[PDB]
């Protein structure tokens, strides 16, 4: 216990269904720094393919390991009974991410099922899920719906992303394992941009404490990006954030609450640091909570990434 | 036996969880409690319950190499039998 | 008990007869995956020559080990004195295909037994059966009747193809040979396109409950399946899977579920998927269970194979 | 021999199987009683019966190289007679 | 032979060109998928279709005295067998 | 590959300037960022970048003789992929 | 255990700081008085109290590869109940 007050932040990742499972596995590759990593699947196989380290097969008593289907009932049910489990992995940590693919049975059904642990036992709860393409049927799209409205009210914070907006992005007669990289790209996107404001922090730095108070208690929030070089990187770099496609879909002026990343180099400058948070500010509301912080990337050089989350849209 | 469960099953399900497993009762039983810890450990035991309806119970957040004790309690309104213990070593 | 609940999907193929150990052989052949192999014969002799690994000699107190001739019912109370051996070999297993030719003694009368016992025990249980040419006289086409009939009530799923509907497929002046080769051929194709949803998956992915949910308790079934390449090959796989001679006698429209299978590489695009979805979906029937999985074949370039199975005939 | 049935063969009929065989009783058997396992396994063994017109039973799912004992009951309606047993070594 | 097509026979008809021929199957075949390029070379091979009621097809562009490796696949509805491959020095 | 882009040619258009060719994304790439200096040089490298609907960059001022490494990196609000490097030997 | 707090746990917050956690008491104290000093040393122990809200405490200035002595007194209104120490060796 007087070592859980003087240890660094403790943020783990569990990726729940076969898609959450295939972008963790995604993020272990790609080397997300500080972060603890798992993955949760009905399916027994699909767990002992996927390279996490980590892994807790639930429902084994009620699929067999043999997956639940496309039933978000029985990734449900396969949750509930393994309460236990979930609760001994959560155990211990600050901050959770909960990365799922909505629309199966074992995201869709289990994803609530872990929030609601992960709450119960205070824990800053995010949960970065996606929802199907239209290219996936209408009965994917209700499930996915359905997961979501439910996930919401066990979450902190719920970030969707739909995969219909990477559809104007992706390549032309681009087969579906690339846009699903994609995915599960634009997914360790958003779990490392929140999470390397305290991993590896910048000069300009942001505390657990500060993006606790805009990712707490707030419901819906949404994701954008953008990049730019050369002298007018900030600015650039800003204004594409704030016109992301992931972002189009509500109002950055009607937000309770805005969480801005700015990752660059040693060359960041004290102008741009003010001009990005102006025009955050700007394009924000005025009673909003907005966090701003730097983080560190020493491959970068003249230029300059923005990551802006925007909550409690509702 | 005399103790309810009389069978205690452990299998390794992930590298870092087990699946437990018993064999169903003759009288109906509430819920099951299960204590589980390091074997000859001073630290508390973790303790948690399942109905009665199940048969099985997954335990994560296990470290690889370290010995378990796992303990079963089958509380039913009709009975006061004695736990069933296994030992495990991860 | 508890290892099998964390373990992998246990499939079971066993031929029973003269035409089912030879089908069953071809399979072990061409090495379907994940998948284990049995043959059930009253011939000592033919079951000493199948090359399938695991061979049970039923019957050994009625024939003597030497086959039951062309009655069904020597065949049937072989395997009736039997169930100990089928019991011991069926068990352990989620699913079970059990290939027979109708029409001889052996597998004709046999294939019920086994049916039986594998329902008894719980199995998800699929009878892929062949009837006789029209050139094997009128006897053997009454008999595969008689057996198909009795076959019906034991089974989750009987998928029945004519021979006849191969005439139309081979070669002039084809020897008998490479007829029944075909017909092994095609049997294999039923079993491959079942089981490799499971086997190898792909990224779009069904588990088994969802081949359990159309395949279970749904009676007569048929079975079709197209290739095409190019631009146009997910239409065209499609519609010649729905226009398949193997599938004619029946109207999709009338199944109460479908079974789709897609076989690609690592280029088959959302667009194809849903269009392959969509085309099954328009020909099918409003209320029927359709599930439309993908597996993997990594030498398939540019090209794709559609595998449609009907469940629910009546 | 003082048991029914008093003699008993035991033959492998494929790589996986085994074909058993006893001689006819001099009293109605209703049925037999087959009880198959490890020799000296810990595992429980496995029974199934045969009508007792019947001479000859076939057993299953066998692995090589591993002892079996077998044993038949004979149970009719006019006598308790002992069983006969036999180890066959796969 | 286990592969369909079961024959294949190459020949030149140009000296920058290549004749190919394979036997009738005894099933039908939707088309036929030829594969072709340098043996054991880094680039990637090239691919193209044609009909199954075909039985030639012809390669262009080939530089002389370079190796090369073909191989044909017989799509078909009712089967999957194996492809047959081939090695020509031009 | 897992870096983007996966593929990276150089050729020689002049005596004196490279032509850099990479694969098109599968997702959309704001611009190229591109390093190229002396092959294991105390020099700091020099550093351009191209826009995303780019394909193609011309490097000048080389001197004959003298390998080079050539990075590019894929920058997209998309992802952030590792890059990829390639030497040249002028 | 007689003495409240019943537990008592000390971590090395930095190679030169403590830092004392202790359980949560069942009845309300009003504050916790701290000794902490050298093991067997001459010198005075160092005394100072923090309210009863708190459940840890944090001493500075000590000195590396020195045993300390801690002692903790939950002074209430409703008991005089024993303190309780540990022994850390920095
Ligand atoms: N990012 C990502 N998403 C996926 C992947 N595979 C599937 N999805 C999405 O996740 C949703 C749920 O599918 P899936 O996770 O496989 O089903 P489940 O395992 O039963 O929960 C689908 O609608 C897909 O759109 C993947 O590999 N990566
Ligand atoms: N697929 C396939 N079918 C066969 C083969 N041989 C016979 N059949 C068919 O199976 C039916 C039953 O014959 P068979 O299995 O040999 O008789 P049984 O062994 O006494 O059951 C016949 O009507 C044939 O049409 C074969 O090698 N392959």
């Amino acid at each position: 216990e007087p070592m859980e007050l003087t240890n660094d932040a403790v943020i783990k990742v569990i990726g729940v269904g076969g898609g959450g499972g295939n972008a963790v596995e995604h993020m272990v590759r790609e080397r997300i720094e500080g972060v603890e990593f798992f993955a949760v699947n009905t399916d027994a196989q699909a767990l002992r393919k996927t390279a996490v380290g980590q892994t807790i097969q639930i429902g084994s008593g009620i699929t067999k390991g043999l997956g639940a289907g496309a039933n978000p009932e029985v990734g449900r049910n396969a949750a509930d009974e393994d309460r236990e489990a979930l609760r001994a992995a959560l155990d211990g940590a600050d901050m959770v991410f909960i990365a799922a693919g909505m629309g199966g049975g074992t995201g869709t059904g289990a994803a609530p099922v872990v929030a609601e642990v992960a709450k119960d036992l205070g824990i800053l709860t995010v949960a970065v899920v996606t929802k199907p393409f239209n290219f996936e049927g209408k009965k994917r799209m209700a499930f996915a719906e359905q997961g979501i409205t439910e996930l919401s009210k066990h979450v902190d914070s719920l970030i969707t992303i739909p995969n219909d907006k990477l559809l104007k992005v992706l390549g032309r007669g681009i087969s579906l394992l690339d846009a699903f990289g994609a995915a599960n790209d634009v997914l360790k996107g958003a779990v490392q941009g929140i999470a390397e404001l305290i991993t590896r922090p910048g000069l300009m730095n942001v505390d657990f404490a500060d993006v606790r108070t805009v990712m707490s208690e707030m419901g819906y929030a949404m994701m954008g990006s953008g990049v730019a070089s050369g002298e007018d990187r900030a600015e650039e770099a800003a204004e594409m954030a704030i016109s992301s496609p992931l972002l189009e879909d509500i109002d950055l002026s009607g937000a309770r609450g805005v969480l801005v990343n700015i990752t660059a180099g040693f060359d960041l400058r004290l102008d741009e640091f003010e001009t990005v948070g102006n025009t955050i500010r700007a394009f924000a509301s005025d009673n909003a909570t907005v966090v701003i912080g730097t983080s560190l990337d020493p491959d970068m050089n003249d230029e300059l990434r923005v990551t802006v989350v925007a909550t409690g849209i509702g | 036996v005399s103790s309810v469960p009389t069978k205690l099953e452990v299998v390794a399900a992930t590298p870092t969880s087990l699946l437990i497993s018993w064999d169903a009762p003759a009288v109906t039983v509430s819920y099951y409690r299960i204590t589980y810890g390091e074997t000859g450990g001073n630290s508390p035991v973790q303790e948690f319950t399942v109905p009665g309806s199940k048969s099985t119970a997954t335990i994560s957040g296990l470290s690889p190499g370290v010995d378990y004790t796992i303990t079963v309690y089958a509380r039913s309104a009709y009975h006061r039998r004695s736990p069933i213990s296994i030992n495990y070593r991860t």
